[PDB]
């Protein structure tokens, strides 16, 4: 099969060409990354707000 | 040929009926029918052997 390109309308036809797509046939980080940690001094609520911000 | 080409547009119309009344119309030539009675009266108007009118 060959991917045609939009002159073509994005249709996929039967044939072989010369630009092969190919994937790694590996698995990736599909996720955000370990999230560490943050860490916030004690204080009154709206004081963590203004520390956080 | 072309892209999406098949399943054009199309008309549609809803809604398809007006009893409008825009003022003008025509009356045309008219027959009169049978005469009948309504109420009707009668009576005397009498008056006496010297009563000048």
């Amino acid at each position: 099969w060959v991917i045609m390109g939009p002159g073509y309308n994005g249709e996929i036809k039967p044939g072989t060409a010369s630009n092969t797509w190919c994937y790694p046939t590996n698995p990736v980080t599909g996720e955000i990354p370990t999230l560490s940690a943050l860490d916030i001094p004690d204080g009154d609520e709206v004081d963590v707000q203004w520390r956080l911000v | 040929d072309g892209y999406r080409c098949g399943d054009k547009t199309a008309i549609k119309v809803s809604n398809f009926a007006y009893n409008l009344d825009p003022d003008s119309f025509k009356h045309g030539d008219v027959t009169q029918s049978d005469r009948q009675l309504v109420k009707t009266v009668v009576g005397w108007a009498v008056n006496d052997s010297d009563t000048p009118q």
